[PDB]
């Protein structure tokens, strides 16, 4: 075996020659020298991180206020125009006009349903709206099982018509408004502007389950949060389809809960117990729902009845006030068929005061005794529901929050406070949206105090959508470096705005179906969960970072640089870099907004061009036609201005953006002329970079392709007939590598992926790109990326000019941090290239790691598409896996064993490069193998939901709620 | 009442009239088997 120093020559030669053709190829000096040539064509201007993010918080507080604004304007217009109703009950001669959702569009349908008479809109096509809308009036959904036409529908659709004026008037005041919605407590619901629904009745095969009372912004504007316990009877008489009924009514109720809510189940047959692993409330968030869902519909009935042992048991755990609460209303859910006994002494022991509301559900088709359990119902504050059947679980598990909201009619202005609900996916097909929400109240003889009877229950809840999209404008990224981002959390945990923020549902465990058992034509319900993600969920959780969350939580404005682990886009590789922290609150509403700024990203480049002519030839040198004089160049599809939007294919987005640029002057009377003057600076300066140095040699032996990315938006690849090989992103800041060159201090190689269609192993080459930087007036900045693609042919007679081709005594290989293969010796590694080296040699890479060469942490991505297995596409918990170098030493040596076996291995790093060097025995020598060690998404269940909450996240629900008034008459049941 | 008295929980939403949950009911089947209109129901129910 050679000895350190011989192949510590043979590493110094590879690391010279390829640093050398790296150097000498991208051009990194003469890119350095022209941005340092010049400097009087643009400005360094400070990125002050405290004011930035000050700014961004006063124009979201000053966004949200306005939306709050058309929300009381509402409101109040409906109070006052249902206080003027007359209920009157002949419709017939009387029609009510309005235009009904989810219809048929065609004119000669003839519907002439009695009492009611049809809207046939125009449905223009809008923006901001990706849909087609109509201005002129407002459309109207009924649930399809509620009848329209009947007594209730007629008169609310008569005194709703109202509201079209002040939607009118609302759109009028802010254009940017998004829909805008009135939650009937009927069922009803009308938005502006018209639009027809997204799933008809029955015009195609599928049909809607929407009841705008299940929404979760409803239901947060309707009552206040919960601390409800599932009391579930599971005695013998429940056996059959009263039991079966309970599951789904309990499944349907948990449905109904959110993440400011705390539940838990319980279940009693002559002795109560917990029905899952929680043991106390739980703050019902995705995961614990679905934990008490499954744990749920896995009851059996056997047993005796016994309802003082099980109130004694909900009491007990609503007494705890040990663990995280919503503390503010106590309710009792209890599911039974019938009963002799109704357990006054339990009530009378612990609920004397009455704090706890019971709430009582008959379920199924029996001839037991009822009166008990009614009893208990309008005894304790509660209602009485009956559930005959499947058909009646959607409707009776959602009417307790009629009761929930008494007392918050009965406090009256105080009550009227704007809420703000979850990221969650709008139903008409906008996106990630927000809703601002505010209950109506039923104010009827209010002057006279007469009935004082149904004005106990609110007539609905106001509602407003924000599009995330909309912030994200309020909180701009240009000018930062492509590793700064914007950020805001919750006072729950979960972010509002994040990088690693998607549409796509949060998944919950590991999706299993049963194909078996689909009939085809059945339109299975899809989704109504929100998108809550947690901060610590959307980056890799640290110390420092669960420090910085809490504190943000609670209202406080601070600054943090520390050293944090940053994962690449794409989930591969891992680096070390420096980051700073700014966070305000927004004093508005409860969201936090945070800044992340690394260092050398405080100073940015402001073009400062101001002759026509300048402007006029880089103008010009961004242009198809002398694509082989500049080379093939790629344009970031950015919002310069509305007139020109980004289609996703960059060639005619570049035909678009130069006819532009070249029909009107650059003047800009509605266009950002800050991107604009940046863009052609930096096309300006690629090109000088391309015409002066790279085209002084045509063609180069050991260089496949040569590449600059810069800021502002301009990519330029030197060979046309490279320019096809080219599959990244043109939007420079959602490119990896230039990320990852901008973290590295040093030049950085990219795997090729593996497994792939197209030419993305021989026909494009490794690529290694170096971050340029410049010193303008003491100032880092780190504007542009530039790099090659080597060819692999040339790299391999590099390397075998011991390591000698399909050597069968020695292995020699390079490899990248994060375990990928990029050069091989037996010429069969070579053609699976860009591979872990844990799927091509598990022993040697599991034994790397055991010798902390190399390094390695997982994280959960919790939005990912999953193949349902046995027990298309669905959404599930992948676990991600990404290894870096950890040790600053840069030789190591040793010996690995496997059954009697000894291989002697030297892994070596190369200096001023993120490569390594391995030279192993064959493995051959010894026919060991355990088991692979696969670095890819694998589709995960964990983590354990009841073991984190014996400890769970930092939170702080809110503090104002509404329960137990004593005006409040609770004679109903 | 005593053999299918209780037995009949079955979790499908298929509704049994002719059952034996109480006297009355016993009654009822006991004199439609009697009669013999449609008592192989009650039997196929009874074996179910
Ligand atoms: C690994 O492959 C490399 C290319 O894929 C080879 O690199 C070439 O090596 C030549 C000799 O070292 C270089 O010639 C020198 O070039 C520099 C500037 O480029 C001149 O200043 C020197 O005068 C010149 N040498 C002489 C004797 O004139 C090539 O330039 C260089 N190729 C590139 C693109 O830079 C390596 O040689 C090869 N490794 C081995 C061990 O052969
Ligand atoms: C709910 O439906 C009722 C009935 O269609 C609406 O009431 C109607 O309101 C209009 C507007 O005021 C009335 O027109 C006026 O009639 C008086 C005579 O009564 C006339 O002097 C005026 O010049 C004007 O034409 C209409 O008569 C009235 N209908 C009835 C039966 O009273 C009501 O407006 C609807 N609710 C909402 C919120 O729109
Ligand atoms: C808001 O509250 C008011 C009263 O607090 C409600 O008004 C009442 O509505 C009911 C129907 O829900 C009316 O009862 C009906 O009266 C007619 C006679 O006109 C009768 O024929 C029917 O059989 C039925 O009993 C009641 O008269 C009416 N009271 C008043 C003072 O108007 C109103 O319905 C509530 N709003 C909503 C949206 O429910
Ligand atoms: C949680 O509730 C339990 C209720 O048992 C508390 O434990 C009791 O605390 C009192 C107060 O000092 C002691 O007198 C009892 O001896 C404790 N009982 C037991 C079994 O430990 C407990 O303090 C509460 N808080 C926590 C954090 O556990
Ligand atoms: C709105 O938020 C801003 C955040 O910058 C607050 O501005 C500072 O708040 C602190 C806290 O008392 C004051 O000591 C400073 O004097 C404020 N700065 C300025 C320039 O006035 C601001 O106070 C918040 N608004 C309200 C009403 O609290
Ligand atoms: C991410 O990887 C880092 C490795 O740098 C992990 O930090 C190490 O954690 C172990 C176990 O607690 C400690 O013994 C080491 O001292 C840590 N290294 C450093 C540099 O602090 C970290 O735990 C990983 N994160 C996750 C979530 O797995
Ligand atoms: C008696 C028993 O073992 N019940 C469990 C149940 O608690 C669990 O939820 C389920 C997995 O979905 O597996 C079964
Ligand atoms: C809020 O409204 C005012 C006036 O209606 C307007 O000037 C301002 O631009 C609006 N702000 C936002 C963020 O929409
Ligand atoms: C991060 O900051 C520390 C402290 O200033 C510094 O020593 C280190 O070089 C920085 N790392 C990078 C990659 O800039
Ligand atoms: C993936 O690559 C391997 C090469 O090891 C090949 O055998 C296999 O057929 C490929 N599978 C697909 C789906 O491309
Ligand atoms: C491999 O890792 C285990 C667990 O840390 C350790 O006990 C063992 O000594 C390691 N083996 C070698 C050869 O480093
Ligand atoms: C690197 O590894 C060597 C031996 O493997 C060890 O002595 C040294 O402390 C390590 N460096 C670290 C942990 O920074
Ligand atoms: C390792 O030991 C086992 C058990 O004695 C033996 O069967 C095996 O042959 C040994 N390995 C080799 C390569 O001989
Ligand atoms: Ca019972």
């Amino acid at each position: 075996f050679p000895s350190a120093v011989t192949i510590k020559s043979w590493v110094d030669k590879m690391q010279e020659d390829l640093v050398t053709l790296a150097k000498t190829a991208s051009g990194v000096h003469q890119l350095v020298d022209i941005y340092e040539k010049y400097q009087d064509l643009y400005t360094v201007e400070p990125n002050n991180a405290r004011q930035l993010v000050e700014i961004a918080a006063r124009d979201i507080e000053k966004l949200l206020s306005n939306r709050s604004k058309a929300l009381v304007r509402l409101a109040l217009e409906a109070e006052k125009v249902q206080a003027a109703h007359q209920w009157r009950e002949d419709f017939a001669s009387n029609e009510v006009v309005y235009y009904n959702a989810k219809d048929d569009l065609d004119p000669e349908k003839n519907d002439s349903e009695p009492g009611s008479q049809r809207i046939k809109p125009v449905f223009i096509d809008d923006a901001n709206f990706r849909r087609q809308v109509s201005y002129q009036h407002a459309a109207v959904h009924i649930p399809t099982d509620i009848y329209e036409g009947s007594t209730i529908v007629l008169n609310e659709l008569n005194w709703t018509s109202a509201l079209d004026d002040v939607f009118k008037k609302n759109r009028e005041e802010d254009p940017s408004l998004l829909w805008q919605v009135f939650g009937s407590a009927t069922g009803l619901a009308r938005y502006y502007p018209a639009s027809p629904w997204v799933d008809n009745s029955r015009t195609p095969n599928k049909i809607d389950l929407y009841d705008v009372r299940r929404r979760p912004w409803y239901i947060q504007g309707a009552a206040s949060p919960k601390d409800m316990l599932i009391l579930v009877d599971v005695s013998g008489s429940v056996s059959g389809l009263t039991l079966k009924l309970i599951r789904t009514s309990v499944s349907e109720m948990l449905e109904t809960l959110s993440d400011d809510d705390f539940v838990n189940v319980a279940s009693f047959n002559s002795n109560a117990q917990d029905v899952s692993c929680f043991q106390h409330l739980v703050q019902a968030n995705v995961r614990n729902k679905k934990v008490l869902k499954d744990a749920v519909n896995n009851i059996t009935a056997k047993g005796i009845t016994d309802y003082k042992k099980g109130f004694s048991f909900a009491f007990e755990q609503l007494l705890n006030y040990n663990v995280s609460r919503a503390n503010c209303n106590k309710i009792i859910m209890l599911f039974t068929d019938g009963g002799e006994e109704r357990a006054q002494e339990i009530f009378a022991k612990y609920n004397k005061d009455k704090k706890v509301r019971v709430f009582t559900f008959s379920v199924g088709q029996h001839n037991y005794d009822r009166g008990p359990i009614q009893w208990m119902a309008c005894e304790n504050k509660g209602y009485y529901y009956e559930i005959p059947s499947i058909g009646a679980i959607r409707i009776n598990t959602q009417e307790y929050l009629d009761v929930l909201g008494r007392p918050m009619v009965l406090a009256g202005d105080k009550a009227k406070q704007v809420q703000w609900t979850n990221v969650y996916l709008d139903a008409l097909e906008l996106g990630l949206v927000i809703t601002g929400t505010l209950p109506v109240f039923n104010i009827t003889g209010q002057f006279e105090n007469k009935t004082n009877l149904k004005n106990q229950l609110i007539l609905g809840v106001m509602g407003v959508d924000v599009s995330l999209e909309d912030i994200k404008r309020l909180t701009p990224r240009f000018t930062l470096c492509p590793n700064g981002y914007y950020f805001a959390i919750d006072p729950n945990g979960y972010v509002l705005l994040h990088p690693n923020l998607q549409p796509k549902p949060i998944g919950v465990g590991i999706p299993t179906i049963n194909l078996r058992k689909r009939r085809p034509n059945v339109q299975n319900p899809k989704s109504q969960e929100p998108v809550t993600l947690d901060f610590l969920d959307a980056e890799l959780e640290n110390d420092i970072k669960v420090e910085i969350r809490n504190k943000m939580i609670d209202g406080e404005s601070g600054e943090k640089t520390f050293r944090t682990l940053v994962k690449s886009q794409d989930e591969r590789y891992i680096d070390k870099g420096n980051r700073t922290y700014t966070w305000t609150p927004v004093n508005g509403t409860d969201y936090s907004l945070a800044l992340v700024l690394p260092t050398y990203s405080f100073y940015y480049i402001k073009a400062k061009i101001e002759e026509t002519i300048t402007q006029a030839r880089y103008s010009e040198t961004l242009k198809p036609d002398n694509f082989e004089e500049s080379g093939y160049t790629f344009l970031a599809p950015r919002d310069y201005c509305s007139d020109l939007k980004p289609s996703d294919n960059n060639t005619e987005f570049l035909l678009n953006f130069n006819e532009f640029i070249d029909r009107k002057t650059p003047n800009n009377p509605s266009c950002n002329t800050d991107l604009i003057n940046r863009v052609l600076l930096d096309a300006g300066f690629t090109n000088e970079l391309v015409q002066n140095y790279w085209s002084k040699q045509k063609n180069i032996k050991g260089v496949k392709a040569r590449f600059v990315v810069t800021d502002g938006g301009i990519t330029r690849v030197y060979p046309k007939e490279a320019g096809e090989n080219w599959q990244e992103n043109p939007e420079t800041y959602e490119d990896s590598f230039y990320k990852r060159s901008l973290d590295n201090d040093n030049y950085v190689f990219t795997a090729p992926y593996f497994n792939k269609s197209g030419p993305g192993a021989y026909e494009s080459g490794i690529m290694v790109s170096k971050a340029v930087e410049i010193y303008i007036q003491g100032k880092l900045l780190k504007p542009a990326v530039v790099g090659i693609k080597i060819d692999v042919n040339s790299w391999i007679e590099n390397f075998t000019k011991d390591c000698k081709r399909n050597s069968d005594v020695m292995d020699c290989v390079i490899l990248d941090d994060g375990g990928f293969l990029l050069m091989a010796n037996h010429d069969d590694y070579t053609n699976q290239i860009g591979r872990f080296f844990g799927e091509i040699d598990p022993s040697l890479m599991r034994h790397l790691v055991n010798i902390s060469v190399y390094a390695f942490n997982k994280s959960y991505d919790y939005q990912s598409v999953c193949e349902p297995g046995a027990a298309s596409k669905q959404s599930c918990i992948t676990e991600q896996t990404q290894y870096f170098f950890d040790n600053d030493s840069k030789s190591f040596s040793g010996v690995l064993d496997c059954g009697n076996c000894s291989r002697i291995f030297h892994v070596e790093k190369l200096m001023n490069t993120n490569l390594i060097f391995i030279m192993v025995e064959s493995k051959g020598t010894c026919p060991c193998d355990t088991r692979l060690l696969i670095q890819a998404e694998q589709t995960s269940d964990g983590p354990d939901p009841c073991d984190m909450v014996k400890q769970p996240r930092y939170r702080k629900g809110p503090d104002v709620c509404f329960d137990n008034n004593v005006l409040e008459d609770y004679t109903d049941c | 009442m005593q053999l299918f008295g209780g037995r009949y929980d079955f979790e499908d939403t298929e509704v049994r009239r002719s059952n034996f949950d109480n006297f009355p009911q016993a009654l009822i089947s006991v004199f439609q088997v009697l009669t013999g209109e449609d008592w192989n129901s009650v039997m196929y129910n009874g074996i179910m």
